[PDB]
């Protein structure tokens, strides 16, 4: 039963991965700066839609001007120390929370407007202006505690590499399915329902226009989860492996810890994908 | 002289034997 | 002679058809529940189509119903015992024949109502309505008898996989002949003499706008068709593979192995294709 | 360095099974669909759909016989002699004649745009009498060394139905024959013509009414985009056996993987006439 | 620090090459031919914008003509001895120069247009007739003066191949370097910055129809830079394993070694993209 069985080459993830990176940070930094410059500005914004959208293209535009350090992590190792290793998991951790909430909020948004079309738009005007900051900016604040008290950096043969550390695995697995339950299970079930009872009081209507703007949430909403299902996918089945279950396959960890490389810099184009639905219709 | 199959000469599986 | 030389699947098939699975899994969830939620409860269904398409909802519903269970056994290997495998296979087997006899009784509804468009109004309600259940839903009952008594666990090193065993492998290779002709040629056959009959007839139009709801039925039988084509063409090579038709190595036949697993995992794509044919027109 | 060595690899003898019964089921339904539409029911109208029928006919015949191609992939040619030198006879005869036909469909557009005024004689002419000594009577002609030096091998493995040539020269002055027939000669014919085309369309601006350009220029350009990289593969592998590329076995091994696979993705154009008729592009 | 095994190509490459070089080759002589042809003979030009188009495709018409000898230089080895040599490489780096030059005038001709719609006429005749030639073909034919001095052919064993030689890795580095600013940075700064000024002021306008001119710009700007965007990420993770500051083994660069020559064949699409530019609107 040997513990480890540690990979050394990873060829074609550090010349993909910052390629992907570049992409994203590029793509990102000028969609985001577009939609703030227009709808935080100039005040372009009319819908409750927009507000939440602009929150999130705020936590895109913060996930993305840290991005590069992602990139050089990529490529070389981390030559920055505690501070700004501690700085980049709190903005990831922050965002990644974040987007989750809002698009589960927009969800919610457009159920309370497609179903109660007489009696909210003043419940509608108070969840964008007031209890938006404590639905989902305090709880992702409120949700990194342990990547504030937990990411370090070691000291490997002259590496410095920046990841959150743990003491025992346990403490991984218990993380690792807490993260799978508040960014897949919970705000994915409230977004499923909210959607569910839109379709079933939806049909009762007489050829509305009121589903045309539907259709830019659910293609944002399935853009979403499409692009963060094969990351959730990845890292459910590395807390499996993990408690001794899967053990069988020594090098099925390496395949499931380059997985969870790959399509988690295929799955930080959701920062990309936001503004792509503003340049379109 | 090393040899090939010996008239294997077309479109596909064409080959070439070397002389000595 | 000897198939002994038996390889596992790779590590990434393990890690490639969870996600396939969990992708079609919640995709057939959502748009399976939707498309019954509407019309068998709320009574939305206009043309005579969308009742057949209901009853094909209602197939890959319960097929989606039991795939998280193809998702364990492609993770792990089967802990859940002799009755759930022997339902999971069930079900399987049901849906698999019961799609493409429930397209074929489509393509004869619509070659039956253009061909004879003065006459046939009694029967197309007859056809949907009576004679659909022992159409389609009695010959996929009757053709799993040997799928109930057949399939079972072995007694491997602690690892109980589920799979059809067979005493021979005669009984194999006419079984698999069984499913290609059910599959593919006998209602293949049937659905292109309708569909030759209805396009050699619909040049005698004065272009009415009659195929205008053809569309979306030649687009569904199209990509249904080119879904499961290249896991038939593994499964029929598969099946040379045995009676010493073919003989070219154990290597080969390791090589059509991988591909039957990735193309069934591909070609489970056929219960995402009608809610995403709904959404579209 | 022992000789030059023979192997096909285990992924091409399942993909290429695969990727023929696809085309020719496509094929074969389309240019049946094809046929009985046009050719029998009298529905063509445009001068172009004669050519298009010729091609559809042309291409029906390579389509009827790709099963054996289909069977030659993964087992050996027990077929015969006859078969064989049939098969080879109307692939040749099909490749040359639906190159043909793409020459005369320029031919006739350009004969139609730039002498708009005083050519319906020639039109007419071009579609019914000379079509058939020029496009079907060099094709036949040019076949007869097909039909001489096609044989079936008696080796002991594999049984191979190749066209078959006495020395290496003569592989290579049918290659270049080939592309010269294929690409060079039918491309400058088809650019001139085209270039015509549009240098006296940009004159006439001020009217636009006719886009049936569109529909030759598409299927002109999909057909040359599938059939490239098969003759750049060919090109490398004559200039290979002039021994000017002495570059190992590995890249004539590499090469003649890249011909078989590109010349099954380049028989994709058997799919070209019809699905550019349904989709009216 | 002498790896010194950065040779064979994988043969992949060598037949990947080819095929990519020739088909750009093909589709940029036909399109930049008919452009040429059309807005320069016969004064089809309508617009401010078409008259760089116009130098963007002679640009790329230029490249593309001595484009076969790349495609010569990945089949076989340099042959042409050293003139040739020279030109090919003197009017590649005019090309890659002249295209992002021409890109960024024509970005700061759409912000004149834009946000000075009124009194900038004049200044916008003056940009696309007198300093357009002394603003992107002088520093074209400037910068290839080290391309001019620096590509040599080796008097090596039976190879001879053409590429420009250093005597030492900081001139590698330097020119790298150079090659990022002037084809990345700066450019993509003044690009970015006279965008973000176009979006900021396009808002205030109530809906003008002005903004479809701006999306055949923005289409060629964005796909010209994410064509050219993982060549330049390629050649800093280049320039950054030479010199001192990343080292992870002899295969990482053997790795980028082989991206860089795979994505420099896939970057040369952005002569292809201009006149499918064209074909579309």
């Amino acid at each position: 039963k040997e513990p480890c069985f540690r990979e050394e080459n990873a060829n074609f993830n550090k010349i993909f991965l910052p390629t992907i990176y570049s992409i994203i940070f590029l793509t990102g930094i000028v969609g985001n700066g577009l939609v703030i410059l227009v709808m935080g500005y100039q005040k372009k914004l009319r819908s409750m839609t927009d507000k939440y959208r602009l929150h999130l293209s705020v936590a895109d535009l913060l996930f993305v001007i840290t991005l590069p350090f992602w990139a050089v992590d990529a490529v070389a190792n981390w030559y920055f120390g505690n501070f700004l290793c501690k700085a980049v998991h709190v903005i990831y951790t922050v965002n990644l929370y974040s987007s989750v909430l809002i698009l589960a909020f927009i969800s919610l948004d457009r159920y309370l407007a497609i179903v109660h079309a007489t009696n909210s738009q003043r419940p509608r005007k108070l969840l964008a202006e007031k209890v938006v900051y404590v639905g989902v900016w305090i709880p992702a604040l409120l949700l990194t505690i342990p990547d504030f008290i937990f990411a370090n950096v070691s000291e490997a043969d002259d590496r410095y590499i920046c990841d959150r550390f743990y003491p025992n695995d346990l403490w991984v697995v218990v993380f690792q399915f807490q993260h799978i339950m508040v960014g897949l299970i919970l705000p994915g079930i409230v977004i499923l329902s909210c959607y569910c009872i839109i379709i079933s009081k939806l049909s009762h209507s007489k050829g509305h226009q009121k589903r045309k703007a539907l259709k830019t949430t659910v293609i944002l909403i399935l853009a979403f989860f499409a692009c963060w299902l094969p990351y959730y996918i990845g890292i459910s089945i590395d807390s499996f492996i993990l408690l001794e279950i899967i053990k069988q396959g020594c090098e099925f960890e390496n395949t499931v810890h380059k997985w969870i490389s790959i399509t988690e810099a295929l799955a930080f184009f959701h920062c990309c994908l936001n503004p792509i639905l503003y340049a379109f219709l | 002289n090393k040899t090939v199959l010996p008239i294997m000469s077309g479109f596909k599986f064409h080959s070439k034997p070397v002389i000595n």
